[PDB]
């Protein structure tokens, strides 16, 4: 877009001559008395500005690059030229002036030959082997009770590679999540849960109401059982996020299908991890998170009274 | 305050301060999660591992890159990257700075809008803009007229520039670099006797790979030298650590740049692609393109490119052309250099697509502002 900038509004107001000078990442004007006199340590930006018929003037952009500048004053001259140009509506032409091999047009613009001069303002610039985390300390038959019993100090319940959690002990959490009112987090990353956990945990998802989370990664969950879960999204209205990516089988490209149908049937769903393999499905899911997405900056919004 | 810059590519994160000379933190561009092959009682309560870590444990997980080919293509695990970066790579709370994000060229409509969107619901930060990486390039070697040959680890490009802006119609991707380089080179090493088929295997083979090949100026005549000579043989000390040799493969490697027959791609090479691409310009600028090539990204970092580009080209293009390869020393990091730059400049203020425009507007707002 265009930019301003009070050197900006004094360019090419008139026919003539305008120098500016990059200091520590501004467009600085350079004293007239001193229009010629190139520090070679610098960089410049030079406008042009010739009067024809229309009323309309005619503009010349040189940005002159000295031999010993930094490459914050060449890069900056660089991009205040096109800056300059586009305020100008475009109309400049843009010329890279480089010491020793400047064009003849430029030459021609300083009456006694332009000169060079040392120095100048200075540059604007400024393990690991294997897990070694403790284990998950989470203590599998005490968390379970306290999801029974209604806990309100439980909010967070994280059994990532936990060792040995049987499965009718898996499908119980499920079970108990139903009607618990505080767990907002759920994750179970990599305790081997396969489709019984899926489905029971799909169930749960149609009834709980205050889960926000919910993540079931690297683990032996089907096409079938993800599909289970995702089917359960339309009866939910306060999961936000679903993780499910490296299980144990690619999903199948008809199930990927069926899942971003239901993707589509949920407004409240604002991430979904899982990378998809048909790029159809792959961007209709990114749109529909996106889309969802874009609801809670719209209420964000509204609610702003007003 | 002070702005962020974050240059995100297929195979290495770039990231840092608005105003430094260069990235603070460079990283692999990877999440790592468990193999099903029992449970890692090792990783505690965490689902994954990102960057530096999970590079560690390549024996023990599989990696995902969620760039491909300089595209954002897994916005979960990019959500990942973007909050290691934030807060264990550069230790900052991202509310509290502007922030510079890159794109590829040709980058769709949609992910604009999403990177914009994560940044401000996911991050909440005060301000971004995005980019075009080699656009951002010209501009740190102080040009606003050029052609960029963007060569990293997923992706080639070649990106005609005029006058500030890419001439998206000129623009060509090549989905040839320097992973798929890696693992040629990893081939061919295999033909002498030597075993390089993944993981701690790739990443040497890797730093092979960077250390001691190049590109042939005259690429037939070098196989012939080769033969006879040793002149050019080298050799290179393994981590376990035993020494080998290697002579050809040495510029064999990255000949698959010129040709990518090698590798079984029916695509041109570079120096083609190059020209396909000026020659789809405006004939009045075509000049200007020719005598600023500018090299960006690794993969051009190989000793000789520039010379066998310049020869390469100046056999294509009409005898009377001024032909000039410009390769900068830091063009591993010429895209975030620019970034600095531009986000440093007294008109960026202006430019920041903030919070309170982004809340009004949504994440279309990025088509009329970061442009
Ligand atoms: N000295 C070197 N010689 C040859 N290749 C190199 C050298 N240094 C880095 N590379 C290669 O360049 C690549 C990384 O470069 P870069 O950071 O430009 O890529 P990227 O931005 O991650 O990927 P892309 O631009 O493809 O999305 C790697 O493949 C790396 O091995
Ligand atoms: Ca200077
Ligand atoms: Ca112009
Ligand atoms: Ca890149």
């Amino acid at each position: 877009m265009v930019v301003e900038h009070p050197e900006f509004l004094k360019a090419g107001k008139e026919p003539g001559l305008q120098i500016w000078r990059v200091e520590k990442f501004d467009l600085v004007p350079v004293p007239t008395n001193l229009y010629g006199d190139f520090f070679t340590g610098d960089a410049y930006v030079i406008l042009k500005t010739v009067q024809l018929r229309n009323g309309n003037l005619q503009y010349d952009l040189h940005y002159w690059l000295g031999n010993e500048c930094s490459q914050d004053e060449s890069g900056a001259a660089a991009i205040f030229t096109v800056q300059l140009d586009d305020y100008l509506n475009g109309r400049a032409v843009q010329h890279r002036e480089v010491q020793g091999f400047e064009s003849a047009t430029f030459l021609g613009y300083f009456k006694s030959g332009l000169k060079y001069k040392k120095g100048g303002v200075a540059s604007g610039f400024g393990y690991k082997p294997v897990p070694d985390e403790e284990p998950n300390s989470t203590d599998v038959e005490e968390t379970l009770e306290r999801i029974k019993n209604n806990d309100p100090k439980l909010e967070e319940v994280n059994l990532n590679n936990i060792r040995n959690i049987p499965i009718p002990t898996l499908k119980a959490y499920a079970e108990a999540l139903k009607e618990n009112s505080y767990v907002k987090k759920f994750s179970i990353v990599g305790t081997r849960s396969n489709d019984p956990v899926a489905y029971a945990l799909a169930e749960m998802l149609k009834e709980n109401k205050v889960l926000k989370t919910l993540n079931v990664e690297s683990n032996f969950i089907s096409g079938a059982g993800i599909l289970r879960l995702v089917e359960a999204l339309p009866y939910n209205t306060s999961l936000v996020e679903m993780k499910i990516d490296n299980q144990s089988q690619p999903l199948g490209n008809k199930v990927e299908m069926e899942i971003v149908s239901m993707l589509e049937k949920n407004a409240t769903l604002l991430k979904f991890g899982y990378h998809f393999t048909q790029q159809g499905p792959r961007l209709r899911a990114s749109n529909a998170m996106m889309n969802n997405n874009d609801l809670v900056r719209k209420r964000r919004l509204a609610d702003l009274t007003g | 305050t002070t702005a962020l810059v974050c240059d995100n590519g297929s195979g290495l994160v770039k990231a840092g301060f608005a105003g430094d000379d260069a990235p603070r933190a460079v990283f692999p561009s990877i999440v790592g999660r468990p193999r099903h092959q029992g449970v890692m009682v090792g990783m505690g309560q965490k689902d994954s591992y990102v960057g530096d870590e999970a590079q560690s444990k390549r024996g023990i997980l599989t990696l995902k890159y969620p760039i491909e080919h300089g595209i954002i293509t897994n916005w979960d695990d990019m959500e990942k990257i973007w909050h290691h970066t934030f807060y264990n790579e550069l230790r900052v709370a991202p509310e509290e700075h502007p922030t510079l994000l890159t794109e590829a060229p040709l980058n769709p409509k949609a992910n604009r809008e999403k990177m914009t969107q994560i940044m401000f619901e996911t991050f909440n930060v005060p301000a971004m803009y995005v980019a075009i990486q080699a656009v951002l390039s010209l501009y740190a070697s102080g040009r606003t007229t050029g052609i960029v040959l963007d060569s990293g680890d997923g992706v080639t490009h070649n990106v005609p520039i005029y006058e500030g802006y890419a001439l998206p119609h000129a623009i060509m991707r090549l989905d040839l670099a320097g992973r798929d380089l890696t693992d040629y080179l990893m081939k061919i090493l295999t033909e002498r006797g030597y075993s390089f088929v993944t993981t701690a295997e790739r990443e040497i083979v890797r730093d092979i790979k960077e250390k001691l090949c190049y590109v042939a100026l005259d690429f037939e005549n070098e196989m012939a030298t080769a033969a006879s000579s040793s002149s050019l043989e080298k050799s290179y000390e393994l981590p376990d650590g035993q020494v080998i040799t290697i002579g050809n493969e040495r510029f064999r490697c990255p000949e698959t740049l010129f040709q990518p027959s090698f590798i079984g791609m029916e695509s041109a090479g570079i120096h083609e692609t190059t020209y396909n691409s000026i020659m789809k310009c405006d004939i009045d600028i075509r000049k200007d393109l020719y005598a600023n090539n500018v090299m960006s990204g690794g993969t051009t970092m190989y000793p000789g490119i520039a010379d066998r580009m310049q020869k390469e080209i100046t056999a294509l293009a009409p005898s009377t052309m001024k032909i000039k390869i410009i390769a900068p020393p830091e063009r591993k990091y010429s895209v975030w250099i620019g970034g600095s730059i531009l986000a440093s400049l007294s008109t960026f203020q202006q430019m920041w697509i903030t919070k309170q425009e982004y809340d009004e507007a949504g994440p279309s707002i990025v088509h009329r502002k970061c442009f």
